[PDB]
């Protein structure tokens, strides 16, 4: 993987100059960000139980998933699928403090949509409930520390659509 | 890592 | 994948090293070693697969999972 | 033996917040001293019960129907009338029985003279003296003390004093509203670890969702013609 | 595509019927009825003649503190409402970085 | 008793200050809903004795223990009765009063204050001049502006014996 | 306290301006909608406490644990002041339905009241619950063409749909 | 909650002062009439059951349009017979708080204090209710001055709700 | 506010039941020590002059710092603060004596008064020495075979100081 | 509240001794002073309207916000209220001039003036550029000869700054 | 504290308004007759040790009892006689307080708020000090306005203790 950081070392690196002005910016922005993102870190870390319970509320339940038929109906299907979820939101914890969504290209999105075809999850509805973890989790942190958490949400949702 | 080679650098 | 999520790699690890098969396998002096394994499903194919490819050759998953089996 | 020196603070009740006409949002100014007929008088009853007690309570139970009588036939002036009012048991099984002694000293103030309390320090004081000599004596200090003399006169109902200040509308929390009966610090003492917050009911009907902008319902405005 | 197409529940639906307001109240300007705006008021288009100054009078300020009584009557003070702005969320409860001591 | 105009007067006298465009704009509008409640008062009086007896046989008619009832608050006898059409009479005079005067106040000071302790000590129960106020209501055959008027104060009566 | 004339004034004076011609057709718009809205007040004050006691009796039907033992409502006493409180928030409904702002309501009934429901230990969500049944049976007796004159009254009811959902939003 | 020595209480810190010899007698006297009270109390709760079956049921012979009547407030169902031997069962077990009390205090708090806006908004006739608890005062079958206890109380609360 | 038998009943109607033949057992049992409660009660309240004097000169006789310039019974007004404060705390003790229950002296004497003694700057942990003295000179006169019957009060006097522990209990 | 005397006196109590002769001396240096404080205070009173309305003038002359629409100073009403708040500012600075200590105005005048300035809204700076001009005009006249006798007053000067340096303090 | 400094600013503190030139006079008079109370305070100081001493045993030859009663209350034990001249002392150094401040405030705050629940709880009787404060003012030594002074203050606390 790679931070804001190490992105601004590995492009005054691989031109094999030292640090200019416009990469000191880059990281004044990131080290201006930094106490944001922990206290959002923070707030995630508090309420992940809450964001699932109210994200899995408000996207999937009393619907055709969770009646039969549907891909969540039984206990093993609907322990995996809230399983499931827990790694977006933590994938996307780190890659808001990160400030670099490179984990989720390494660790996540890695073949997980032809997982996901393999075994018959539908992609809308894990779209949707990721979605809804946006909103929570925007409702829980804020409108600033929610515009960081939105775009890495929408990074997966990007990354399995 | 923080020494990665891509082709267009 | 319920061990590495509810834990990490240590707990991987460990169920790994201090499985039935492993020690019946290899006990306590053997170095673990690349065999062929018969009996059950993909097995040999799949062992074919891997052993066949080398260090980041593709980032692609040989095995992400198997087909649809009718049931539960 | 006297009663505490508090340091006073500031607040609305102290400014002048001079108005050569005075605003729609003062306070009815019920008074013995403008002559009420009947019904005039029925106000002033009710009015006298609503800020001494509660909006809730009153009902049939514990309103006071001699102190009525005798008011209506001039009997009583209206400061008497809230002072034997603030003693009657009605009123001490649900307000005084249930408060510490240093929270009801918060409640008395804020009914009898419309202000809030200046610091701690002022309550204390007052918290000391009605259990040394009663609630009795507490409330004739209050009474008869030069604030409630000059403000209010033995002719008015008492009245929250200056809660909205000038235009901004934001005001201050009634007190009815503000302090009601029970607290949570005595809940504290006579309670147990308490779940606090009853999670929001939920139910499979949604029953709250939004209309968004593509929906026929909000382009109800007109009927076939004009 | 946030609605519900693909995980789907009968109940939840567009509000087709002036009746059965009752399940759900507009959030955003944008979902509203024509000449109305989110909250139940008429729409006024915030737009008039500012009374002219004197040449003599120094000009108008834009980056001032809103008036007090502005903010109170769109009604955001009151934490219920949907806008409000926690305390909390404000840049000033930060640590400034630029600060020597900190 | 509690009028439009002397609400007003009565604000203004809190406020210490003249009459302004305000409460001159309140009497105003009584001055133009008077009309209708006029219409309105005129045909409850013509109607009244008709309206009187039906609401009177209207609850007997929802409660018949009444009239099977032997006792001195239940009406079995012709006294009785005659106490009973009485109290519906109180109950429509009142609401043409409050009908003339335009506001609630008629009602609010000859007839609502004290109820409580009337209808308690008899053992009068409300539910019955409910179900006498209901058939006023329906049939009192005003139409437009002023049935809406008649509806509002008998609707209000309803209200307190509720 | 401001109605919808208060509000638009207070905004032109803040910023100091006359009102623009464009302004005033907004508000002749307010007047002609001014007959419906009195038509809608009157028709809530006129039947409220069958609209109270139905709502009531709807609550205790579907929670029964409001009326029983150590239930917040089991007393005769605290059941006269739950009553209450379903009579009060229907009252400043009633106040805000007329004013066209809410500022009345939100000065007077809902500052301070989830704070108090704390103190008092009475469950926030049940009166929420009771605001709801509140708000479908006052929609129902507004939309209702009985003795009123015909028209469209679309958008007065999602004005009345906003307050009640300003009550339950703050009483939680 | 209105019990004797609590008044003895609430009397001397209104005075400020120390248990003097009045309310000590006072609190003698509750301990003597105690006894009595108890004997009361306990005959009570053993036939408390009866009690409400036979209080009900003498409603509904006073009152048949009760279990005639089509709505939610009057006893047609099932659940209106449960809501009334539910409130019988209510004024029985007041009273035998009050007995064991010595003092109306239980009765005064919980079940007095507000009464008539639930009779008045549910709509309930008093009247009910006081036949339920003159059945319960004619077949309770105490005997001495347990049977004065017990009518004291009873008639108390026929008193209230008169 | 709940004496012995407000406290069985009040839990009785929490659960909303009938109380057993045991319970009223029980009542008997405490009626049939009422007359030793009110002799005790007697007693406190026929030497608690002496109770709060002695019990005072003990305190200043203990430590001398309270007396001395800058300690907290320095002045005249701060004496009689504190012998005021003695008087109060034996008379709830006596009225937690008749009652039976301790309801009383923790709804008005113990609710906040630790809070209080930080916010004056009076060491509470010496209040709870002077309540001490109380407590020991008052089991010695409720101890006292004077003008009295003789028989049995152990369990009164056990009572008895059960209370003056909670009151030096809550102080500190 | 306390002058100084009163402040010598109360911590003479406090460690409970006598006064020294010293003190004693000191004490006779203040009274000593005493008619020069007097003659400062009637220079501050007989002139404080137009204290006031200048300091004013110069504080709009300087920020034209105050005044500007959306400004706190906007409305006859809230500039009335601007005005009386610098009086009171100078009615305290008054009385703690006379008494030697600033126990009055730390009493009275500033206890929570910052935070209701919070909860007002109006910006606590600018009453403090306010005060600073009560102060610089003030002292322009403490220092005036005028009908008064010759002296110096350098030390009696540095005091009243010192108190309109704990208003600006206070404020902010 | 009442000195007259803080009488007149608290006076025109609840008139609301600036200090006029009545309280101005005011405080120049505590200014001009601080001197004699300077002198007054400065030879109370000087002979303090002999006046407290003196005025004991005053007290002990007027009431010999004192000495003769084994009690804690009086002074037999040297503990008796250390409290005895520690009081007398007290009052001896409230004096000089009021002497400096120009007023009665310290005696009426540190001293004699709340004196008769001492004198009353302990069962000092007042006629002891009455007699410490009439040696005190016969051999304080002192001469003019300075005397004038003196008296004034001690013939308070008489006054007070009477
Ligand atoms: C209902 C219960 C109840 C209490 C328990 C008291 C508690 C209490 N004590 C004081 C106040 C006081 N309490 C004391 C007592 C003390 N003196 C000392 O030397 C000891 C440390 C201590 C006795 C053991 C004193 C001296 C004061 C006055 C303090 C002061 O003014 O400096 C006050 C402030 C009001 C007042 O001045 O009276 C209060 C609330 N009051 C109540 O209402
Ligand atoms: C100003 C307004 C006003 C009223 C509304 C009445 C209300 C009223 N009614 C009665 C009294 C009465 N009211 C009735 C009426 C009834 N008979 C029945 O069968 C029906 C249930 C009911 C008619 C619908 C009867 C029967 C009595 C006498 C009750 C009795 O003596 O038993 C009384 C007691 C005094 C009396 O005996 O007259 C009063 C105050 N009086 C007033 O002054
Ligand atoms: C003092 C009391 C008082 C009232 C109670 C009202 C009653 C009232 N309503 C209207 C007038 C009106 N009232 C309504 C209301 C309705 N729209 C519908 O869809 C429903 C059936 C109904 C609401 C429940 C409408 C739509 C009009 C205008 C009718 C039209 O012009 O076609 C008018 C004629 C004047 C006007 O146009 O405003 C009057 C007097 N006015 C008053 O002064
Ligand atoms: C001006 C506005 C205004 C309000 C909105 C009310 C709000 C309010 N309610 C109560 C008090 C109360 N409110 C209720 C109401 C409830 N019963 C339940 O079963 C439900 C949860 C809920 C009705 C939906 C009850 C039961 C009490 C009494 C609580 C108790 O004493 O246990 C109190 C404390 C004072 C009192 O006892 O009356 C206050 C301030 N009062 C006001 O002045
Ligand atoms: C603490 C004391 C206490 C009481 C005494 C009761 C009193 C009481 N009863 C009801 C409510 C009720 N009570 C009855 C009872 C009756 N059915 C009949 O046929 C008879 C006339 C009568 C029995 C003799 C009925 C039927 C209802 C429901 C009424 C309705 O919903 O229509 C209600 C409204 C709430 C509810 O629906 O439960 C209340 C407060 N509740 C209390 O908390
Ligand atoms: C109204 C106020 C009031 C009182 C204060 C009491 C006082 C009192 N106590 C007793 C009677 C008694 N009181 C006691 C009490 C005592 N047991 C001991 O070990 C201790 C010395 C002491 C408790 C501290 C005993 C034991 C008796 C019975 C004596 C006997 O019969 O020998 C009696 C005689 C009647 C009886 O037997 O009950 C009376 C009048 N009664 C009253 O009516
Ligand atoms: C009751 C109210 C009251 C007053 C207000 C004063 C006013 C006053 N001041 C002085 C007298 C004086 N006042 C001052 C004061 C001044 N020194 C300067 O440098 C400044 C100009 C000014 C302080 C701001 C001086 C210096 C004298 C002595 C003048 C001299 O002797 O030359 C005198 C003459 C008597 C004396 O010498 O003390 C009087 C009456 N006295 C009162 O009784
Ligand atoms: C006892 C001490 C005491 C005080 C010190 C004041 C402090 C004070 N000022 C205001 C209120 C006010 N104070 C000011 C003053 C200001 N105008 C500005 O341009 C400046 C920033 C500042 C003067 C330097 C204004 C403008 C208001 C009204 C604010 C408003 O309504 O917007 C209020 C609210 C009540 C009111 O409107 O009057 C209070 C408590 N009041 C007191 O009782
Ligand atoms: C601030 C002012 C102030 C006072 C004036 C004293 C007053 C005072 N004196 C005593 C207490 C006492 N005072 C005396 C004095 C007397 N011995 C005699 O022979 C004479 C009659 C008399 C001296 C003339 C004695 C002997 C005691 C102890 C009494 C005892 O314990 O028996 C006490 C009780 C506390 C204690 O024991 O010290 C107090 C409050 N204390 C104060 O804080
Ligand atoms: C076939 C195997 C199987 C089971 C059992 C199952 C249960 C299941 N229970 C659910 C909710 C629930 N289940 C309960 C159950 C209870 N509440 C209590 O207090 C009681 C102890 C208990 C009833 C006896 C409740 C309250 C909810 C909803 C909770 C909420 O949404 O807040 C949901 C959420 C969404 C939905 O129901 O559609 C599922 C999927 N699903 C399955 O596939
Ligand atoms: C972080 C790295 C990582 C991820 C993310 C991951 C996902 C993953 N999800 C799986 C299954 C599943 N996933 C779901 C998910 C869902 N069902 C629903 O209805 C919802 C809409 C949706 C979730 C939002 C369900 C039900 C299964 C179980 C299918 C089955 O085996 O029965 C499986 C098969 C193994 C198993 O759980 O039994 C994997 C491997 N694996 C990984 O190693």
């Amino acid at each position: 993987m790679q931070d804001a950081i190490t992105a601004v070392i590995n492009t005054a690196d691989v031109q094999g100059k030292y640090l200019d002005d416009n990469s000191l910016d880059k990281l004044r922005g990131y080290f201006e960000t930094g106490e944001l993102r922990v206290r959002a870190a923070a707030t995630i870390a508090a309420n992940a139980a809450t964001i699932i319970k109210e994200s899995v509320a408000k996207a999937l339940l009393y619907s055709d998933i969770t009646r039969p038929g549907g891909n969540m109906y039984t206990t093993r299907r609907y322990a995996a699928c809230i399983r499931d979820l827990d790694y977006y939101l933590r994938y996307a914890t780190y890659g808001m403090l990160a400030g670099d969504p490179s984990i989720l290209d390494e660790r996540v999105l890695n073949g997980l949509k032809e997982t996901y075809n393999s075994l018959g999850v539908p992609i809308g509805a894990t779209v949707q409930a990721i979605q809804a973890m946006k909103e929570v989790t925007a409702s829980l942190v804020g409108t600033n520390a929610g515009q960081e958490m939105a775009v890495y949400f929408d990074y997966i949702c990007s990354g399995l659509s | 890592g923080y020494g990665a080679y891509s082709y267009i650098t | 994948n319920q061990i590495l999520a509810s834990q990490g790699q240590v707990s991987f690890i460990k169920t790994l090293v201090n499985s039935i098969e492993y020690t019946a396998l290899f006990g306590k002096n053997i170095v673990p070693y690349h065999r062929f394994p018969t009996l059950p499903a993909a097995n040999f194919p799949n062992t074919q697969k891997l052993y066949n490819s080398l260090l980041k050759q593709s980032t692609q998953i040989i095995v992400p999972s198997f087909g649809n089996s009718v049931g539960n | 033996i006297p009663v505490l020196n508090y340091s006073l603070s500031t607040q609305n009740q102290r400014v002048y917040s001079f108005e050569y006409l005075p605003n729609e949002e003062q306070p009815k100014c019920y008074t013995t001293d403008n002559l009420p007929a009947a019904i005039e008088m029925d106000q002033i009853i009710w009015a006298a019960y609503r800020q001494i007690f509660s909006e809730h309570q009153l009902l049939s139970s514990t309103r006071q129907p001699f102190l009525e009588s005798q008011l209506r036939f001039n009997q009583i002036t209206v400061k008497d009338f809230i002072k034997g009012l603030i003693l009657s048991d009605a009123f001490r099984y649900l307000n005084y029985d249930v408060n510490n002694n240093y929270r009801f000293v918060e409640m008395c103030i804020q009914r009898i003279l419309g202000r809030e309390i200046y610091n701690h320090r002022e309550k204390l004081a007052f918290a000391v003296i009605i259990g040394s000599q009663g609630l009795e004596a507490f409330i004739d200090l209050l009474i008869n003390s030069e604030e409630y003399e000059d403000n209010f006169g033995d002719n008015m109902i008492p009245y929250q004093r200056r809660r909205i200040i000038a235009q901004r509308s934001k005001g201050e929390i009634p007190f009815n509203l503000k302090t009601p009966r029970l607290g949570k610090d005595f809940l504290y003492k006579q309670g147990m670890p308490q779940l606090l917050w009853a999670g929001p009911v939920h139910r499979f009907r949604p029953q709250e969702q939004s209309p968004k902008a593509g929906d026929p319902a909000l382009f109800l405005s007109m009927v076939q013609d004009l | 595509d946030k609605t519900k197409g693909h995980v789907n529940q009968y109940y939840v639906d567009k509000f087709r019927i002036a009746s059965d307001w009752t399940k759900g109240t507009p959030k955003t300007q944008a979902d509203a009825v024509l000449g109305r705006t989110f909250k139940g008021a008429v729409l006024v288009p915030t737009e008039g003649i500012p009374q002219e100054f004197d040449p003599a009078i120094a000009p108008r300020d834009n980056t001032v503190d809103p008036d007090p009584r502005i903010a109170e009557s769109e009604g955001e003070v009151y934490p219920w409402d949907i806008n409000y702005f926690d305390p909390q969320f404000l840049p000033s409860a930060y640590s400034d970085v630029n600060d020597p001591e900190t | 008793m509690k009028t439009p105009i002397t609400e007003a007067i009565a604000s203004a006298d809190s406020q210490g200050r003249f009459l302004s465009n305000a409460e001159l704009q309140s009497i105003t509008g009584r001055y133009q809903r008077a009309s209708a409640s006029l219409e309105a008062a005129k045909q409850l009086t013509g109607n009244a004795s008709r309206l009187i007896t039906g609401a009177a046989q209207a609850v007997y008619t929802k409660f018949p223990f009444v009239t099977q009832m032997p006792g001195p608050t239940y009406a079995s006898n012709a006294i009785g009765k005659a106490k009973c059409a009485r109290d519906i009479g109180y109950y429509l005079r009142m609401t043409t009063y409050c009908l003339v005067v335009g506001a609630t106040g008629p009602m609010d000071e000859y007839l609502v204050a004290g109820l409580e302790e009337i209808n308690r000590s008899f053992e009068l129960s409300p539910s019955w001049y409910i179900a006498a106020l209901e058939n006023i209501k329906n049939d009192h055959g005003l139409s437009g502006q002023a049935a809406n008027e008649a509806n509002t104060y008998l609707d209000y009566a309803i209200n307190v014996l509720s | 306290m401001l109605d919808a004339f208060a509000k638009v004034v207070a905004q032109a004076d803040a910023r100091g301006e006359f009102l623009s011609n464009k302004q005033l057709n907004s508000l002749e718009t307010m007047i002609g909608e001014g007959n419906k809205r009195l038509d809608i007040v009157n028709k809530i004050n006129s039947n409220a406490s069958t609209i109270v006691t139905n709502s009531a009796r709807a609550l205790f039907a579907e929670q029964p644990q409001l009326i029983q033992p150590g239930g917040n409502a089991y007393t005769s006493r605290r059941m006269a002041a739950c009553l209450r409180d379903m009579e009060i928030v229907l009252r400043y409904v009633s106040y805000a339905m007329t004013a066209g702002d809410s500022s009345v309501l939100d000065d007077r009934c809902l500052n301070g009241l989830r704070e108090t429901y704390q103190a008092l230990g009475t469950p926030g969500t049940s009166v929420a619950v009771a605001i709801q049944k509140m708000k479908e049976a006052s929609i129902a007796l507004a939309n209702d063409l009985n003795g009123v004159p015909l028209g469209d009254c679309s958008s007065l009811n999602s004005e009345l749909a906003v307050y009640f959902d300003r009550a339950a939003a703050a009483v939680v």
